[PDB]
């Protein structure tokens, strides 16, 4: 009956709270200090948490979820029926846990070295090279080097990882791991929805792509850029060419409308990692939202350690399942990019604090895309020239188009990349792409979606997906695609909630209590209701929609079409088989 | 648990 159901849920929540808190401590200890000792402890704590998952998960499966009255209790028990990795037999589980840790450690300690010289780490060294160098061969060195050292080293683990994660998925009632991952959205038409959203943003991407390709042609020379072909993947200012904002100087629509160098400003004016997170905190509280607790500042790792110890540098936010302990771990560099990243991570923390009073089983975003979007929404307002000037980091129509271009280089360029990652992965999980086709199929999608080509031919042993954090880390990626669509939807709604009129891209929601209240009511729901409810509460409607993003960039689309047509650009890459002759 | 970035 209903009495036995709510009793079970209560017991589950009490015990999960304690054991997940213990696991988090062990996880944090490894992530902020990679050693044999901390690795061993984490693997042991994995086994502990799995015994808890198996125990309650087995009990959960005795309940007929669809015979239960209460929909909150229904959602919890259904979720507990999914054991995840704990469904695996003991020895397979320990193998799986070891594989995950080996992949993570391998990625986190990988270096690219000059012969008899310095060894560069991904953050900050190779990131800086990719962002600042305008020398074809130096960029190639970093790009190829990272894939030679990180990508190739991951390959030996990946097939077995795939086999084990699929096995876990099947034992939990899914057909493969991709099926399992997509189900987090509880949206049967997810694939169709995502495809249509991608389609709607093609005109804008193809126009941005063609404009950038022309600018690259001017800088790197006619012998190295085919104006009707894909762009070499090492030229976009980012290791994965996932965001292109670092090549702004090469593409600026109006050089006669120059903007302040934001990095120098931050460095000259004495910005620090701590002050960067404080400014994000200040934006959140200005909306009437919650401040981070005192403990956050005591326990967080907001910069790379100097005692030579190995860490997982990739920015992350941590819920210790206590309602009190929340942390950010980020190897922060003093620049505008990482200020944006800081807001993103603080969005996660805000979400943690908003739903901390829910049962632990419901302490998640409405869907994974929602969790990613929160910080980005506020960052959109932070990014406005108006607001950046108020922070003394920047000093009309030309500047407007300049700004839109700058925003498109991050936001628009990321749409096809964030779509591609899990398109590749779902097909690996479903067996459509085998281990013999891993890399070739990755570059087929890189071409199809992004219009990029590798600068150098790929060889046997290459596993370029391995060189992207989320692949060895086993973190789903489609959430970021969803995030980039919906954050503009959130922006549009919060802007009219704040009374702002005029072009969407000029909106700054700073200090708006009405905008804060709308985000708050949705965030408080956690995972307790289907996501269209949270979507409805923020936006006044229940769908994912590209309309807001299109509206934001409307003036840029018009300007790009004009510019591309007058320069005679072919939109797309008709000569799709072109690769560098170099 | 732990939530990242593009990311
Ligand atoms: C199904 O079960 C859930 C969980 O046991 C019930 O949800 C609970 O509903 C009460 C109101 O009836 C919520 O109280 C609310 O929060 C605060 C503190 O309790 C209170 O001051 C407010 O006035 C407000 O009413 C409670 O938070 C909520 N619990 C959870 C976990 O969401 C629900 O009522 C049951 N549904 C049915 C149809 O019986
Ligand atoms: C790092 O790991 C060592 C064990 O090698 C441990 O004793 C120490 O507490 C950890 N933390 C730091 C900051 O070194
Ligand atoms: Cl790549
Ligand atoms: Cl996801
Ligand atoms: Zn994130």
């Amino acid at each position: 009956d209903e009495a036995e159901a709510s009793k079970f849920v209560e017991e589950y929540d009490r015990t999960s709270q304690v054991v997940w808190n213990e696991y988090a401590e062990a996880n944090w200890n490894y992530n902020t200090n990679i050693t044999t000792e901390t690795s061993k402890i984490l693997l042991q704590k994995n086994m502990q948490i799995a015994n808890h998952t198996l125990k309650y998960g087995t009990q959960a499966r005795k309940f007929d979820v669809n015979q239960l009255q209460n929909t909150t209790i229904k959602r919890i028990i259904k979720k507990v029926q999914d054991l995840e990795r704990a469904a695996l037999p003991a020895q397979e589980l320990e193998e799986y846990n070891k594989i995950l840790l080996d992949m993570e450690t391998t990625y986190s300690v990988a270096t690219v070295c000059h012969p008899n010289g310095s060894c560069l780490q991904l953050e900050p060294d190779l990131t800086n090279v990719m962002a600042t160098s305008r020398k074809y061969e130096d960029l190639l060195w970093a790009w190829e080097g990272w894939r030679d050292k990180a990508g190739r080293a991951i390959l030996q683990f990946y097939p077995k990882y795939v086999e084990l994660i699929n096995q876990a998925a099947r034992l939990n009632g899914y057909v493969d791991a991709g099926d399992s991952w997509r189900s987090m959205y509880e949206t049967p038409s997810l694939e169709q929805d995502l495809e249509r959203l991608f389609q709607e943003l093609q005109p804008l991407y193809l126009n941005l792509h063609a404009y950038v390709r022309r600018a690259l042609h001017r800088h790197y020379g006619a012998q190295h850029i085919n104006l009707e072909g894909p762009i070499p993947a090492h030229l976009l200012g980012n290791m994965w060419a996932q965001t292109w904002s670092n090549i702004y100087d090469l593409v600026v629509p109006f050089p006669s409308a120059p903007s302040m160098d934001t990095t120098e400003a931050m460095l000259k004016q004495g910005w620090t990692p701590r002050r960067m997170f404080k400014e994000a905190d200040d934006f959140f509280t200005s909306l009437g939202l919650l401040p981070v607790p005192p403990e956050f500042w005591n326990k967080s790792m907001l910069e790379k350690p100097t005692d030579g110890r190995e860490v997982v540098c990739h920015a992350s936010a941590w819920d210790f399942y206590n309602g009190k302990d929340f942390r950010i771990k980020q190897c922060t560099t003093v620049n505008l990019e990482d200020l944006v990243v800081a807001h993103h991570e603080m969005g996660h923390i805000q979400y943690f604090m908003q739903y901390k009073d829910l049962p632990v089983a419901l302490r998640e975003g409405a869907n994974p895309g929602f969790h990613e979007a929160i910080g980005d929404v506020l960052a959109l307002s932070v990014s406005t020239p108006k607001h950046l000037h108020s922070l003394n980091l920047l000093s009309s129509d030309e500047h407007d188009i300049n700004f839109l271009m700058k925003m498109a280089l991050d936001k628009i360029a990321f749409i096809p990349f964030s779509y591609l990652v899990d398109q590749w992965r779902w097909r690996v999980f479903d067996g459509s792409i085998t281990k013999e086709n891993y890399n070739q199929e990755w570059w087929s999608l890189r071409l199809k979606y992004q219009g990029l080509c590798p600068p150098v031919p790929r060889t046997q042993g290459d596993f370029d997906p391995g060189a992207k954090f989320h692949i060895p880390s086993s973190v789903p990626y489609i959430r970021y695609f969803v995030s980039f669509i919906i954050q503009f939807q959130f922006h549009e709604a919060l802007c009219q909630a704040a009374g702002h009129t005029g072009p969407l891209h000029k909106c700054d929601i700073y200090q708006s209590k009405e905008a804060g209240q709308r985000l708050a009511t949705a965030m408080k729901l956690g995972f307790s209701r289907p996501w269209p409810e949270a979507m409805q509460l923020i936006t006044g409607q229940p769908n994912m929609s590209a309309s807001a993003m299109l509206s934001y960039f409307k003036p840029l689309l018009d300007w790009l079409r004009t510019e591309n047509e007058l320069h005679g650009e072919k939109l797309g890459w008709p000569q799709y088989n072109w690769t560098p002759n170099s | 648990d732990r939530v990242y970035i593009h990311p």
